[PDB]
RNA sequence: AUUGGCGAGAGACCGAUAGCGAACAAGUACAGUGAUGGAAAGAUGAAAAGAACUUUGAAAAGAGAGUGAAAAAGUACGUG
RNA sequence: GGUGAACUAUGCCUGAAUAGGGUGAAGCCAGAGGAAACUCUGGUGGAGGCUCGUAGCGGUUCUGACGUGCAAAUCGAUCGU
RNA sequence: UGGAGGUCAGUGACGAAGCCUAGACCGUAAGGUCGGGUCGAACGGCCUCUAGUGCAGAUCUUGGUGGUAGUAGCAAAUAUUCAAAUGAGAACUUUGAAGACUGAAGUGGGGAAAGGUUCCACGUCAACAGCAGUUGGACGUGGGUUAGUCGAUCCUAAGAGAUGGGGAAGCUCCGUUUCAAAGGCCUGAUUUUAUGCAGGCCACCAUCGAAAGGGAAUCCGGUUAAGAUUCCGGAACCUGGAUAUGGAUUCUUCACGGUAACGUAACUGAAUGUGGAGACGUCGGCGCGAGCCCUGGGAGGAGUUAUCUUUUCUUCUUAACAGCUUAUCACCCCGGAAUUGGUUUAUCCGGAGAUGGGGUCUUAUGGCUGGAAGAGGCCAGCACCUUUGCUGGCUCCGGUGCGCUUGUGACGGCCCGUGAAAAUCCACAGGAAGGAAUAGUUUUCAUGCCAGGUCGUACUGAUAACCGCAGCAGGUCUCCAAGGUGAACAGCCUCUAGUUGAUAGAAUAAUGUAGAUAAGGGAAGUCGGCAAAAUAGAUCCGUAACUUCGGGAUAAGGAUUGGCUCUAAGGGUCGGGUACGAUCAACUUAGAACUGGUACGGACAAGGGGAAUCUGACUGUCUAAUUAAAACAUAGCAUUGCGAUGGUCAGAAAGUGAUGUUGACGCAAUG
RNA sequence: UCUUAAGGUAGCCAAAUGCCUCGUCAUCUAAUUAGUGACGCGCAUGAAUGGAUUAACGAGAUUCCCACUGUCCCUAUCUACUAUCUAGCGAAACCACAGCCAAGGGAACGGGCUUGGCAGAAUCAGCGGGGAAAGAAGACCCUGUUGAGCUUGACUCUAGUU
RNA sequence: CGUUGGAUUGUUCACCCACUAAUAGGGAACGUGAGCUGGGUUUAGACCGUCGUGAGACAGGUUAGUUUUACCCUACUGAUG
RNA sequence: UGUACAACGGGGUAUUGUAAGCAGUAGAGUAGCCUUGUUGUUACGAUCUGCUGAGAUUAAGCCUUUGUUGUCUGAUUUGU
RNA sequence: AAACUUUCAACAACGGAUCUCUUGGUUCUCGCAUCGAUGAAGAACGCAGCGAAAUGCGAUACGUAAUGUGAAUUGCAGAAUUCCGUGAAUCAUCGAAUCUUUGAACGCACAUUGCGCCCCUUGGUAUUCCAGGGGGCAUGCCUGUUUGAGCGUCAUUU
């Protein structure tokens, strides 16, 4: 059978918790995650996946730096009290 | 009887994972790790086993005393005795040979 | 598994933690729309699958 | 030039199966090993005043009573 | 343009698992017959991609059950090893 | 119909829009207008503008809902019953009592992957547990995982992979020591001057990769609701860190003894080099040990005892660690061996020294003692409404074996197969560096000091904790393993432990599914003996054609088998004058009477056979989920290419690769 | 002699290969398109596209014999669980509307239409005749200026190689 | 009102052996697969012969090859009312 | 309130095959006494014999309660 | 005659259509130019008196500082004359900070909360060992510094 006996034989996970992205698809013997190509320098990112730019992408965090550099240009980069 | 399990995590019968059973005195049964069996060291040139040698594992061998792992002889704890007294005896007979090759020599070609 | 790594027990911390009933405040909280816990989970009906 | 970013003003546009997938803890919940896929879900009332109290029931609840302009608005709530 | 060898196919590395019987190969001991050559007999021993047959692995037939099933391939008995 | 411009200074919270109404009127109709209910904030006529503008269908889309229908069904895994309690409520919860089951490759006790809190305690019906539920792996609230010694961590395996370099427009590819200038431990320097310096050795040739490989070291008893090789008590060990105390030389500086194998409490330590351990398959029998099983005496407890049983069941245990003592092999001295001898279960060994005598060693393993009886276990006794203790006895001595399992040892088969590594730790030739007389050497001899971080640790591991949509008859790696029968971890029954879970009640029509039986016939059934039956274990007798001499063969074909009472054979330890017996009952075989409803491998278990033909030689493999075959493979046979600047095959390219750690007895390609 | 180089040798055969064909002969049976043994002008056997044979082996295909029997004559009975009735729980496939026939005509096989037969609530268990029952935009066939896998002396190219 | 039992063949037809009173011929969607069976035909595996350069072809021969559902309405058979 | 019905027990009937226990100088045999061997006896012993066509079962789809013991006024509907 | 079945109405029933609504979309227009090794975007784990999310934030953790305003926040509860005031606030503004583990991610690794090495301090009768506190150690390239290498090569040598 290959349906439900060998569905009984799943038990090792080919991908992991990927530093990069939390997203378990980090393969284990490639050594790459499967979403963000970590550990490559660019985070992978394709034109055909609209969607996924969407999930990945600038806003869809928390800005932590980002947010407060439209305030402080509006201010003009000030410095003092 | 009692029937024992295994006190390490490793559930396979592997060469590492040797159990004995014990009793305790807690009237009881139980599974003791048994350890591998050290292997006699041998001789460098026979492979031959060293007596007065003990068998221990390589890290249990930096504990014992210096007597424990070698013997009075030359060559004690490396060597057979056999083998020290064939290396004493090709020695001697071979450099005696070659100074009397080297006679011979010297002496045909003052000769010649 | 019982033998498991750091990354694996703190996600299992952080689930645990995540994994309670909405508090009876927030409830009557004004202008709060919020009744139950809509991202509750139960370890036989959906696996975190990490 | 500018389907991105920041700020602003509009429309003979759409009006919760429409308009962006998402008017809501929406790229959320859940599905896949993974690349990816991806919903449903708005409306009490002006104000909770969200029904004290009495009775039957083990209780849920019912029947009275009560608040309310309306309970042919009772949270399973605008007409339904 | 990307994801997949958690099933499966094959190689490699490192581990683990596999009752009890039948047969009785080399090697070996002893004995008998014979003029000799040699032949023969009894033991011993424990071979084999041998064999009956558990666990295991598989899946022949019933074209059995079930077939809006326990199950998108299972169940039972018979079977192969 | 939705919006837009004008207008009706249009309708409206004294009720707009929507919606319901077998009420009315109008129009041929599309439709318009109104009456009555519901309600709650906007809407309409007219002239024009505009379009996402009209639905019965598209196996239309999305939601919702039916008949079917209280129907199919909830029937695999032997099975439940009585009482009491709790409760509103009990077939299902709890506790007793009974009956059972799994039956030690378990329905038991642990783990690996996976899950992730399901573990454990406390509260009840909303949901869930396809009946119920007072129960729950559900719900709510909480508690729970303690390490120098167990793992990870360290090492390397197949392999992955930076660097140097070289490709590629590039994302990147190759490569892993290559056409590279590739780094780290001791005293002098260790303060008018720093880690600067003729101070030395030199040359791993990143790193990642195993919770089953390698590897430093912990055990017992107790303790929790839930953790324990982790906590507590006791007792140890390992690793890393300067002087100390004792013990070992000094009118011979790094010890003595023994013929020797070698011994001992020690008994210097650098480069350099070298050796060993780490470090290795499988099968077969033999030997030894541990645990278990079996059994005798004795000291306790329990069961029946209308008849019997010095009966039946159960406790009598000794962990790591320390010391001494024990070894088959192997080795050493004396010694010379044919009349060859010694010897194993298994022709192996001996003038390259057998036998004999005497010794040396490894300590697997066992014994004794310490640990340690103070522990644990088994018995008996003291306040009786306070979170509860104490005291007396015992815990003894033995046997047995083709027993089971495990470990070890000496061996013997097997291969055109000979069963790779690395970290790490020891050792061996060398004396480079020191001193002899209130000290100079020893931290490889004893004793004493300190520390040992980080992360995992609960629980299930499966007919309910994983995967299969699920609490799914499926799938999923492994350890321990009692008694009887028996060849047997097969099938049956039973101790320990666990479970008694699967919706129930009543009745017993047809047809089913599963299991059986059948007169006489015996394949006439049918495509076909499909299915079933018959056979079957063991002992003895007997056994053909053919053959590759190995087989065929359990050929075919016959007989016997119980119980009881006996008989016989098969063995270990002991001595002689001043041709032998023993308190020994450990199981195999053969025989003899006797005996019974012609029974007896009495259940279980367990081949049907023969004569031929076609085909594939055989074991082996595949179409997971309709084809296991005559298909594929195979050994054997033959052909082909190629001598390396090569053949065959990769790569975009490459200072790139596979064969290749290769070399014609080889690689590669075929039949 | 001719095609086209040679003409099928050893063997084997109505063979898993023989149409004619149930070939002809023998045997096996009471009877045999089966089986085996022979015979071959063999549509269209044949030699590593291997021929012939072959012990042992085979969940391979086939014939016969013995044993055995419910396959059958020819059925009968018994057990467990269902079905069945009850408490609880409770789906689905299907569904234009529905559900009595005969003939006629009709898209030539009607539940409806025409002419006849007829025709009485509500229903339970079975059943498998019908619903040209259900399951799936026939997989056969054809068509389409619709494909795809594979092959080659197709057309047009191409990596490698020379 | 009857019109059989068999050998061979998947066969319809055949053709024999017999019995018989007789072994007449046909239809019912070439009656009858939610009635069975699955021998044949008729998927995919495989062998052969001929054909084809080849892939492949061959109402040529061989061997192995999943046969699902009624609980509804009618009809029918019985059973209440 | 009937020689009514039922639950047990004898009988009839039938099925099986001779029950437990007790006894026997029965039984193939295995081991000795001394009171000097035609029944002295013990630790046993499958089977055999007698009581014993015994014992057990017998309507659940075969009968009486001449024996014992009990049962006999519960709920709905019916228009000429 | 009832039950049953159909049709209609009333009331009551899952359903959520219609109507009205709308802090949302979608198009058009105008203006602006500002991410990151001074560590970005993203990720993980944590932080509230009582809370887990595109709330906010980082062990100074629903936030600190500065500034403005001027009395709140609010679901409940609270340190406090916080109220004619250097002063409430889930306020606004925002120029000072903090900013855990990461991430181009930088000591080497990373399926490990794994291993180093270098300075200074403290503790253990310690420059070496262990521990604690603080600060560091990536690669390519540029300019400069210092130390070098090469008979590649220039001025002195019987």
């Amino acid at each position: 059978g290959k349906g439900t006996p060998s569905f009984g034989k799943r038990h090792n996970k080919s991908h992991t918790l990927c530093n990069r992205c939390g997203r378990r698809s980090f393969h284990v013997q490639k050594k790459t995650c499967s979403s963000c190509g970590y550990p490559a320098a660019k985070t992978r990112s394709y034109n055909w996946g609209a969607k996924a730019k969407r999930r990945h992408t600038t806003g869809t965090g928390r800005m932590r730096y980002l947010k407060h550099v439209s305030r402080r240009f509006k201010n003009g980069f000030q410095t003092g009290s | 009887a009692q029937r024992v399990t295994f006190r390490r995590r490793n559930p396979y019968n592997t060469r590492s994972n040797k159990i004995k059973v014990v009793k305790t005195p807690g009237g009881i049964l139980r599974a003791q790790h048994v350890k591998k069996l050290a292997t006699r060291p041998k001789c460098g040139d026979c492979g031959s086993a060293l007596q007065g040698i003990s068998t221990l594992r390589p890290r249990q061998y930096a504990t014992v005393s210096k007597t424990h792992k070698t013997v009075s002889r030359a060559y004690g704890g490396s060597r057979c005795a056999n083998c020290v007294k064939e290396r004493i005896i090709r020695a001697f007979l071979i450099e005696e040979q070659k100074i009397v090759k080297k006679v011979v020599k010297e002496q045909t070609e003052a000769a010649k | 598994a019982a033998q498991k790594s750091f990354r694996i027990k703190q996600k299992m911390a952080k689930a645990k933690k995540q994994n309670r009933p909405l508090p009876q405040w927030i409830r009557l909280r004004t202008n709060n729309t919020i009744r139950y816990n809509a991202k509750r989970r139960n370890w036989r009906r959906t696996k975190m699958n990490i």
